[PDB]
């Protein structure tokens, strides 16, 4: 720690502003929307849909969210200064992982339900996707994350570090990215120390492989859209 | 959604 205490406190605030500005929905609104849950008739409605139809809807939502994650990255203090090769490399590797974190963030542990298209619904809502092993692992990851009770600032700093990771293969300016990552670790480390929550990152499960799969499904649909019904 | 993966991020980054 050569950086002065006041400078790091600002970096925390700047990163949080970027996360809040770029969420699809404010967390506070999400908690207030927990009362309305899809009705059993609405749920069956979703289950009636064809595998392709439910994947086509879910994949569009993953891509919409990715777009908001790219905006998050733009707001990071040093992201724009990086060469476009590096900007793209970091987003390919990490942007889906952030997405899963942001969508799993809109979850309610009391009744095991997720905010989805305007109302909260349970795991049963997704039966049409037909990948129950993937859907149950994703709901687990969400339940574990809820137990840890990340604040908006803790979730903003952690997602920031996911994107700004200097070990991705294909980075031209490796040293420049390490400098940007280190500054975020300094910031985040300080914030955990002040709140006595240093241990929380260890307890978070790895979502990398889950996101790898989600990206594979998103890609699957774009490669094969000519074989399915037109938009 | 025709654009996906790296193609959507490239389009998204131009701004
Ligand atoms: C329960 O855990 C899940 C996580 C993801 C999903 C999920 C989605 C979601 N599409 C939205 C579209 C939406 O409502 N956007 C507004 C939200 C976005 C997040 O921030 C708050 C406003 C929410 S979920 C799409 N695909 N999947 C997979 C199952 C393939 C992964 C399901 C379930």
């Amino acid at each position: 720690p050569y950086a002065s205490l006041t400078e790091i406190e600002h970096l925390v605030q700047s990163v949080c502003k970027s996360y809040r500005e770029t969420c699809q929905l404010r967390l506070e609104d999400l908690l207030r929307q927990r009362s309305n849950i899809f009705s059993r008739e609405e749920v069956t409605g979703y289950q009636r849909k064809s595998m392709w139809e439910m994947w086509e809807r879910c994949a569009h939502h993953l891509t919409e969210a990715i777009q908001y994650v790219v905006e998050f990255a733009k707001r990071l203090s040093g992201f724009m200064e990086l060469c476009q090769n590096d900007q793209i490399v970091l987003l390919k590797a990490g942007a889906m992982e952030v997405v899963l974190v942001r969508m799993c963030r809109a979850y309610n542990a009391d009744n095991r339900t997720v905010f989805f298209e305007g109302k909260y619904g349970g795991m049963e809502l997704f039966r049409a996707l037909g990948c129950s092993e993937l859907i149950s692992s994703i709901f687990d990851f969400s339940h574990s994350l809820s137990a840890l009770h990340f604040s908006e600032d803790e979730i903003a700093l952690y997602t920031a570090l996911v994107l700004i990771n200097a070990h991705r293969p294909g980075l031209q300016e490796k040293r420049k990215v390490e400098q940007l990552q280190y500054n975020l670790e300094l910031a985040f480390h300080h914030h955990l120390c002040k709140t006595h929550r240093q241990s929380i990152l260890a307890k978070l499960p790895p979502a990398g492989k889950l996101a790898s799969l989600c990206s594979q499904h998103v890609e699957r649909l774009q490669i094969f859209q000519h074989l399915h019904p037109i938009v | 959604t025709n654009m996906g993966l790296e193609a959507i991020i490239r389009k998204a980054l131009m701004g």
